[PDB]
């Protein structure tokens, strides 16, 4: 709650001394779709709904 | 099934 | 603040508005011998990149242009594009966030 | 036989 600086410890269960580990911060991937509406095009590439 | 709107890119200015 | 950035045949630069920065692509008009033009590549996202653009960069190999703005320092705004036969086949605007 | 999806090369940018 205070942040990582206040408690900069990662407690891993068991004895992991001498083991190589990979630490990172989760990447928040976001993609919001456009609303699933009917799409039409004219003779050219112009779109319409 | 009722007909769809014709896709009109149309334009501007004087016609 | 941001030096225009040249990728391939195009030069990308920022034109600030009151609240959000418009990014334009400087290019040579195809038909005319000596007419150059600027195209707003952020026309569909005019309120996306906040004012304060200080870095314009990107990769020719990866085909993207990246914009850094101090209005939203946490984001790297990414312009992904593809060119086939002198045509923009891809125009992708998004941002990367790291915290 | 239901109708097929219209082949739309479509585009990008502002519309």
């Amino acid at each position: 709650t205070a942040g990582w600086n206040s408690d900069p410890w990662l407690r891993l269960s068991g004895n992991l001394e001498g083991r190589m580990v990979y630490i990172g911060f989760n990447i928040n991937f976001v993609y919001e779709f456009s609303k699933f509406l009917i799409k039409q095009t004219a003779d050219d590439g112009s779109t319409s709904t | 099934k009722k007909s769809l709107s014709v896709a009109r890119s149309s334009g501007g200015g004087i016609n | 603040r941001a030096r225009p950035f040249g990728i391939g045949r195009n030069v990308y630069f920022a034109s600030p508005r009151s609240s959000f920065t418009s990014i334009h692509r400087y290019y040579a008009v195809q038909d005319v011998s000596s007419v150059k033009n600027a195209e707003d590549i952020t026309s569909h996202v005019p309120n996306y990149i906040p004012n304060g653009v200080f870095s314009i960069c990107g990769s020719g190999t990866e085909n993207f242009c990246s914009v850094l703005s101090h209005g939203d320092p946490s984001k790297i705004f990414m312009y992904k594009f593809l060119y086939l036969n002198e045509e923009l086949r891809q125009q992708s605007w998004s941002h990367w966030d790291f915290g």
